[PDB]
């Protein structure tokens, strides 16, 4: 469904939106008034559409047949219509500027006009502030749109988000496949899993998060910084982190290769500890200094701490862990006795690692604020044993 | 193993300093217990020897160092630190005696300064406390979070700032020489621990005057010489250590500053006693001299007839020297000031060779120097030494920043004076840990000692200076936003809130004025509060406007807005907290729409009279969002009011209607009861935002307008049946037992005043009939039944305590005024 | 009371030393007049031993004042939410301002002269980037009011007064190689906040001055708040006084970039921010007017803020001057498409009606006067 | 329980009373070996009331039984010390307690 929807919801993502001419050649033209067109929404693939029994939806391509998903840009709402302008070879003239044309989208077929459908009563009692889009005979005088032009991140990010949940998707679906059907002495019986996607996927997105080098000058630092954020914050409003945690959730069941194998296969059995490692290091860079994704853990922290033992991704469950607690206090906060025992059990078995005794100074203090409790916890169930 | 082998064995020098880290933190930000646990593990003498270990690496010698600044001076330190930006000075001998220049041959204001940090400061510090570290003592019966906060550890603070100073000029001499093997590995590891523990053990007041001199030669002896050695600053130093010496001169100058406010204090002192009698001698002369003139005798009483602020305003009105003829003062009380005056300016170096000769021409030098020498890469340095640079260069405006601190006292109130301090450096200290039981004991103790104390109420001003409003607004706030949405922690604490903040606005104005300021914070974070029962910030709003016309008058209407806008979500939605303890859901939330609703009543009622500013604005925003109104005078698909009511009574008589049925806190909410109390609030708040008469017949649009509009809204044949409304009365029935009402659950009389209130103001009576006609109908029933309540069983019942109330308040007035 | 009014020689010492306090302070410290910021400026911009280092000058090490102004332009450029109040910036930001302008006929010569000082005390500053730290403190405020704002527009005026072209184009290659859009943004923002005359705040001072009650400590008749009409009146000033001296000297690169910035993702008019601040400011004066209509005479606090709100539309109107004089052909015509013309006829009403109001009495002649300066 | 055993010997005559206080240094040791406390590194000695219940019943009794100048060895079961709750941080619950005091002088 398509909303008219003000507020974050313009920096994120789902409201980006590519303009494709019917035309191959020369798609990269200036667009022009009555120019017919398809608008695709590139989070998911999926193309603005009229269909008689639903109206105004965004539906696939298999089903876009250019007479639901062709529009075009008017400039008055009158029904003038009066000769169909010839295909032109070039860019051609420059009628519509970005942010003074106001343009209003009428469905070629039809001829309805985009519009709202001005709420019902009682939406104000909901508080709800988006307004459902329709396609109307009439419609409105302000259904005139003004076009904003996007950053070229901005439409990367999006582009590789798109990609990146199909094939997460495809991935775990394949694993849910092979969840309880143990192959014998025989073949996983299912198609090949995208092992080899899944990790260039994972190591490209690691270099795309990759945070910049200490030796940068300030201002290049910081609007490096300022990128990596709205990267992730991007991802994570299109929902890649929960993605990830589904991913790692199901590859977390199997102990060991072995025991991957024996529902997957060798084959994929040898990669099962690489792709686990690179899904924490993935998750390391999506909330690494970003407090909004770091608390998002507030709910479910025992997510990390039951995976703390776990031997294939020790460190990378650690550093996630890390940076959870540098950046956010409201996990600090929920901390609890469990909690605390589970990670100095973490120096008990794995050794003395400084990391772990990091985790516990932030604990502690958080932005100038320390939490007693912790404090006391630690204190108790650390220092009394000296073993 | 010995220690020192970790400068070979690195993965457990980092564990062991990351351990110490650990240790730190656990400790950190008052956690005194800890301390105290720790000191078991990390010793007195591992520590101290840790500091003299020149063979430690630099790693573990910084943390030996910061462990135990962190177990025995950081909460000291910060406490006093907290302290030392304030300047309460007693009126003593000692201060008269404190001048800017010591005495000497030289003439003070030409005079070279003495040495910053050596002299007599009498501004009021509170005194460190520690408790002895011992392990085999009675373990307390007491619960946890009930025991008194323990104290730091003690540790001997005189051998510690010895051995402080000793290596300190060890490392200096060292220095001198160059060795290829400083302590630590580096120069850095060498000093920066030293300097840090001097810095602190200065702070604290440890050093004595003989040990701040030797510092400060240490620091540079030319230049602190009182009547060869190679100086820190001339030492080509690293950029942490240069740090650590701007921390100290940082010290070192707010000292000077200290040193002046104490000065111009006691110049105070002594120039008051001389005007004072000035004035006493002439005000006499006056009367021996009123028979010669009348008029002029009258323009020198005008300096009687004025305040006292005005007469010193007056008396000091001599620096132009154009106005030194109508200045009254004499000539040798003005040079006094004038003296005073040129001193003080010489001090501060305004009045204008190589060698410095002075701390500020000294500062000034070094920053520049090292600016000049090398491309600084620290930003907290370069922000540390233009700072100073700034203070040497403008010292009159730091004065004149830190005055507004400054408050003089008598010697009789310090020892309240110094557990008033104690208890603000307790909450100052709250507002770093996050909340907790413990801290909240804390802190209601320390709120109830300090509005025992004497001096909260005699010197306001003096806790404005301090700021202890706005520490308490912190905590409580920083309270309320954490997990708000969830539940609302330690209502206690915020109950002893206002009691603290919202006896405050009332303790004198300018206190109600400074908390209006933070008015709309206070509304922000009274969403969550309304849930909570007892004294909320709204109540702290209330208080902040109550019974002031200048603070009413600048309310802001966004702030009404905001305030309507919660009201409104109050009509629309229920209250959450109710619904899961299970009381019939409703659509409306009527227990905070009558809070809401009493505070614009507080608003826009003052002093009998209404403000026509805020009333008109509530009217406007208030048709706007009708919702504020009720389920009922919504208009389309309404009941009215008197139906309302009628419908609150059934269900004040229906159980599963009026509340749960399937209370330990009594408090438990009667439906009937809230929704009566709503209608009754919102009804008062019409009237009272009714115009006054007089306006009327003067016959103003803006008054004809709103009153015709509360007409509209408001008719008066329900006002007349709510006032019928029978009320139960107490009887006396099977056995002599007495059945009584319940107020909480039940229709009571200061409903029907409100309505009565609304009467009067909007509709008036003036007519015979109508005026009988309301007699007949409920004001004498009413009476009469009072009249009958008043038997020595019934007299005392609280239901004839409310008639008794409702008719004084509103009825009998109404036909006072009626009767001809 | 007035009578029983205590004495200075019955109240206890301490209370009477707390008073001498605060009128010494008003009286003496305050009023005192010391000059420090040209010492400091020259003081931080000499640059010592390089003369014997030789090669330090080949390095090009930053003096103690290029390395404060990179300080405050570290912190402007460092990311988070909000500008945190920095009173060490404030405080140099006023003293460098101080030692730009460091100040009946004049000789052409001595006139030419003081030009050159002030280019002299300006290079002091953008030769070290100032022009950038004020940009970027500009953006970084984000478009919330407040004193370091106030500050750095201060400082932006002080370096651009008498239209200094190399702080113009110093300004224009920054922005226009940052490509940022968070400097206009706080630019529309805070034009949006400025404020206008509101009836209903005069009406209420007036009558809590009516009211007059006399202060708990001793006695203050009509104790003045913060003025509730136009208290960010320099605020406007200041900022369209900085957006005028961007443009002074007929600079068609920012004439048109205030218009349109071609490289950015987005663009705001200025132009037309501009305009939309005048038409609110006419229709307050219009109301005012209104207010005053009846009324033969027009009372002091009326002609206070008549004289504030005249004030702040001459420099919007020489701040629109500004934006097209040279000419420039485009704000020509998004000003000719504007609704600049509405506000002139108000503005032409009003001038009438007060014109005639106004000549009646003679009290009213300094307001009359500054009402025609304006038309 | 509080168990006794000499070290040293002291004079053998003069024993505490209550009332009376007695300064001791004293060294403090878990029963694994585990030193938690001791006046001696603190350089300051330890004085206590007898009957007063400043110390643990342990102290009481087994000090009850010291005579001046004398060392001795004081093993305390958990009962006699902080018992089940302990002491946070420095000692574990159903600890029991070896500490090695010298009871100096009685003042």
């Amino acid at each position: 469904l398509v909303y008219y929807e003000g507020g974050a919801v313009c920096t994120h993502a789902r409201s980006l939106w590519r303009l494709e001419p019917l035309r191959i050649s020369w798609s990269g033209s200036h667009l022009r008034w009555g120019q017919p067109l398809r608008i695709r929404h590139v989070t998911t693939g999926r193309y603005l559409a009229l269909t008689e029994d639903q109206g105004l939806v965004v539906v696939d391509a298999c089903k876009a047949h250019t007479k639901a998903t062709s529009f075009c840009f008017r400039v008055s709402k009158e029904k003038l219509d009066t000769a169909p302008k010839r295909d032109v070879e070039g860019m051609g003239p420059p009628e519509i500027k970005y942010g003074e044309s106001l343009c209003f989208v009428q469905h070629v077929a039809s001829g309805l006009w985009l519009t709202y459908a001005a709420p019902d009563p009682k939406a104000l009692r909901l508080g709800v502030l988006k307004k459902k889009a329709i396609l109307h005979q009439e419609g409105h005088m302000d259904d005139a749109l003004f076009l904003t032009r996007c950053q070229q991140e901005e439409s990367q990010a999006a582009r590789m988000i798109h990609s990146t949940a199909g094939l997460y998707n495809q991935f775990i679906k394949g694993l849910d496949s092979f969840s309880g059907k143990p192959r014998g002495s025989g073949p996983p019986a299912g198609p090949a899993l995208p092992i080899e996607a899944v990790i260039l996927s994972l190591q490209d997105l690691i270099g795309y998060f990759e945070p910049p080098s200490e030796e940068l000058q300030h201002e290049e630092k910081q609007s490096k910084l300022r990128s990596l954020r709205n990267r992730q914050s991007l991802f994570q409003e299109e929902g890649m982190l929960s993605l990830v945690l589904n991913c790692i959730d199901r590859l977390n069941v199997y102990t060991t290769a072995a025991h991957f194998a024996e529902y997957a296969g060798e084959e994929a059995a040898e990669s099962w500890k690489e792709i686990v490692n690179l899904l924490y290091e993935l998750l390391a860079s999506l909330i690494r200094g970003n407090r909004a994704n770091c608390a998002l853990f507030s709910t479910n922290l025992d997510w990390v701490v039951s995976k703390l033992d776990r031997l294939e991704a020790s460190s990378g469950i650690l550093e996630v862990l890390y940076c959870v607690l540098i950046e956010s206090p409201e996990v600090l906060n929920i901390i609890q006795e469990n909690h605390i025992k589970s990670i100095i059990s973490l120096l008990d078995k794995h050794g003395r690692n400084h990391k772990v005794l990091d985790v516990l100074c932030s604990l502690c203090v958080c932005n100038g604020v320390a939490v007693r409790s912790n404090q006391d916890l630690i204190t108790e169930n650390l220092l009394p044993g000296r073993e | 193993m010995d220690i020192l082998e970790l400068s070979e064995r690195l993965d457990l020098q980092r564990f062991h300093s990351h351990t110490l880290r650990l240790y730190r933190a656990v400790c950190a930000l008052g956690n005194n217990r800890v301390a105290h646990a720790l000191c078991s593990h990390v010793d007195q003498a591992q520590l101290l020897h840790a500091l003299e270990d020149a063979h430690l690496p630099g790693p573990l010698r910084a943390g030996y160092y910061d462990l135990l600044i962190s177990i025995h001076l950081e909460s000291a330190c910060r406490s006093r630190r907290s302290m030392l930006s304030e300047y309460i000075v007693p009126l003593t001998p000692e201060t008269r005696a404190i001048t800017l220049f010591p005495p000497g041959r030289k003439g003070g204001n030409a005079r070279r300064h003495g040495l910053p940090g050596v002299g007599v400061t009498t501004s009021l510090r509170p005194p460190h406390h520690f408790s002895p570290p011992c392990f085999v003592a009675a373990l307390p019966a007491a619960g946890v979070a009930e025991a008194p906060a323990r104290l730091s550890p003690a540790i001997p603070l005189e051998a510690l700032r010895d051995k402080a100073l000793r290596m300190l000029g060890e490392a200096v001499r060292d220095g001198g020489q160059h060795a290829r093997d400083p302590v630590g590995g580096s120069v850095e590891f060498q000093f920066v621990p030293v300097l840090k523990l001097v810095s602190t053990l200065l702070v604290m007041g440890i050093f004595g005057d003989e040990d701040v001199k030797q510092i400060l030669k240490m620091i540079e002896p030319e230049v602190f010489t009182e009547e060869l050695e190679e100086g820190l600053l001339q030492m080509k130093l690293p950029e942490s250590v240069k740090l650590q010496m701007c921390n100290l001169l940082e010290y070192f100058c707010d000292q000077e500053l200290q040193h002046r406010v104490e000065s111009l204090a006691a110049f105070a002192e002594r120039y008051v006693d001389k005007l004072q009698a000035n004035q006493r001698s002439r005000y006499a002369l006056l009367m021996r001299a009123f028979t010669m003139s009348a008029a002029e005798t009258a323009r020198r009483t005008r300096e009687f007839r004025s305040p006292p602020q005005e007469q010193i305003n007056m008396l000091l009105h001599f620096k132009d020297e154009a106005d030194e003829e109508d200045c009254p003062l004499p000539e040798d009380i003005r040079q006094d000031l004038q003296d005073f005056h040129q001193d003080l300016l010489a001090h501060c170096g305004i009045q204008l060779e190589k060698k410095p000769q002075s701390l500020q021409e000294l500062v000034s030098h070094m920053v520049v120097r090292w600016a000049q020498e090398d491309y600084v890469q620290s930003p907290e340095l370069v922000r540390a030494m233009f700072s100073l640079l700034h203070r040497q260069y403008d010292g009159l405006g730091e004065l004149l920043r830190a005055l507004p601190r400054a408050y003089t006292i008598s010697p009789s109130s310090v020892e309240d004076t110094m557990s008033l301090l104690e208890c603000l450096g307790q909450i100052r200290s709250l507002l770093i840990v996050q909340m907790g039981p413990q801290e909240e004991n804390l802190m209601i103790q320390s709120i109830g000692n300090i509005m025992n104390n004497k001096v909260f109420y005699q010197h306001p001003n003096l806790m404005r200076a301090l700021g202890m409003h706005e520490t308490v607004m912190e905590v409580m706030v920083n309270v309320l936003g954490g997990g708000e949405t969830k539940e609302i922690r330690f209502p206690k604490m915020v109950t002893s809130c206002c009691r603290f903040l919202c006896y405050f606005c009332r303790i004198s104005r300018q206190n109600q004025r400074s908390m209006f300021d933070h008015l709309s914070y206070l509304l922000e974070n009274s969403g969550i509060g309304l849930g909570m029962q007892g004294s909320t910030p709204l109540d702290v709003a209330a208080a902040s406007v109550i019974d002031n016309n200048e603070l009413a008058l600048a309310l802001q209407e966004q702030d009404l807005e905001k305030v309507v806008s919660y009201l409104a979500g109050c009509g629309l939605q229920s209250c959450p907290m109710l619904l899961a303890k299970g009381y019939p859901d409703i659509g409306w939330n009527p227990c905070g729409g009558e809070r809401y609703l009493d505070f614009l009543r507080f608003a826009v009622f003052v002093n009998g009279e209404s403000v026509e500013e805020n009333a008109n604005v509530v009217v406007r925003l208030l048709i706007r969002k009708p919702e504020c109104f009720g389920p009922a005078l919504r208009g389309e698909g309404g009941s009215g009011l008197l139906a309302a009511i009628e419908e609150a009574i059934r269900i004040s008589e229906d159980p599963a209607r009026d509340g749960p049925g399937v209370p330990p806190e009594e408090n438990r909410v009667h439906l009937g009861h809230a929704i009566m109390s709503f209608y009754a609030a919102l009804i008062d708040l019409l009237g009272r935002c009714a115009p006054e008469m007089h306006l009327i017949q003067a016959g103003k649009g803006e008054a004809l307008r709103i009153r015709a509009i509360l007409r509209s809204l408001v008719p008066l044949d329900d006002l007349v049946g709510i006032i019928s409304l029978p009320l139960q009365i107490p009887t006396l029935g099977k056995d002599g037992a007495l059945v009584q009402p319940k107020m909480s659950a039940s229709f009571v009389p200061d409903h029907k005043a409100s309505m009565v209130l609304f009467l009067d103001r909007v509709y008036g009576i003036e007519n015979q009939d109508f005026l009988l006609h309301v007699l007949d109908v409920g004001f004498l029933p009413d009476m009469r039944a009072a009249a009958s309540l008043d038997t020595a069983t019934f007299s005392t019942t609280e239901m004839a305590l409310a008639l008794n109330r409702y008719l004084c308040l509103a009825v009998l007035p109404l036909i006072t005024k009626c009767a001809p | 009371a007035c009578f029983r009014m205590t004495p200075l020689y019955n109240l206890p010492t301490h209370r009477a030393c707390n008073m001498f306090l605060e009128s010494y302070k008003a009286a003496w410290i305050l009023t005192e007049d010391h000059s420090f910021e040209d010492r400091m400026i020259d003081d931080l911009s000499k640059a010592g031993e390089q003369e014997e280092e030789e090669e330090e000058v080949e390095e090009k090490k930053p003096d103690p004042l290029h390395q404060l102004v990179l300080h405050f332009s570290r912190t402007a450029l460092t990311e988070k939410s909000k500008l945190d109040e920095d009173y060490l910036y404030m405080a140099y930001a006023d003293i460098m301002a101080k030692s730009c302008h460091l100040e009946v006929e004049v000789s052409f010569e001595e006139k030419e002269m003081e030009k050159q000082r002030l280019l002299y005390q300006q290079s002091r500053l953008h030769t070290r980037g100032a022009a950038e730290m004020v940009l970027q403190m500009i953006s970084a405020c984000k478009g919330e009011t407040g004193a370091m704002v106030s500050s750095t527009l201060k400082l932006g005026i002080s370096i651009l007064n008498g239209g200094n072209a190399e702080v113009q184009q110093k300004m224009l290659d920054y922005l226009k190689d940052k490509k940022e859009v968070g400097f206009f943004q706080s630019i529309q923002a805070l034009m949006q906040t400025c404020s206008v005359l509101d009836l209903n705040a005069f009406e209420r001072q007036n009558k809590a001055e009516g009211l007059g009650m006399v202060n708990e400590d001793g006695t203050v008749i009509n104790r003045q708040n913060g003025e509730k009409v136009m208290a960010d009146d320099e605020f406007t000033q200041d900022l369209f006084r900085f957006l005028q001296l961007l443009c002074e000297g007929h600079n068609n690169d920012f004439q048109n970039y205030l218009r349109t910035q071609t490289g950015n993702t987005t663009t705001i008019n200025i132009i037309i921010c501009t305009v939309d601040y005048l038409l609110r400011l006419q229709e307050s004066i219009s109301d005012f007017y209104w207010y005053y209509s009846g009324k033969d005479v027009i009372e002091e606090q009326g002609k206070r803020n008549f004289s504030k709100a005249m004030s702040v539309a001459k420099q919007v109107f020489n701040s629109l001057t500004e934006y097209i004089q040279g000419p420039c052909t485009g704000n020509q015509q998004s000003l000719a498409h504007s609704r600049l013309w509405d506000a002139v006829v108000g503005f032409l009403h009003v001038f009438a009606h007060m014109m005639m109001k106004l000549a009646q009495d003679s009290s009213q002649i300094e307001l009359l006067k500054e009402l025609l300066d304006l038309q | 329980g509080v168990q006794v055993e000499t070290i040293s010997p002291g004079d053998g005559r003069t024993f505490p009373k209550r009332g009376q206080t007695c300064v001791v240094h004293y060294t403090g040791m878990l029963e694994d070996g585990k030193k938690f406390d001791s006046s001696r590194d603190r350089n300051k000695p330890f004085k206590f009331m007898l009957g007063k219940q400043e110390v643990i019943r342990g102290w009481e009794e087994g000090v009850a039984q010291m005579s001046v100048g004398q060392r001795a060895k004081l093993t305390i079961s958990p009962d006699y010390a902080y018992g089940a709750t302990g002491h946070p941080g420095i000692i574990p619950p159903h600890a029991t307690l070896v500490f090695d005091v010298e009871l100096l002088k009685l003042e």
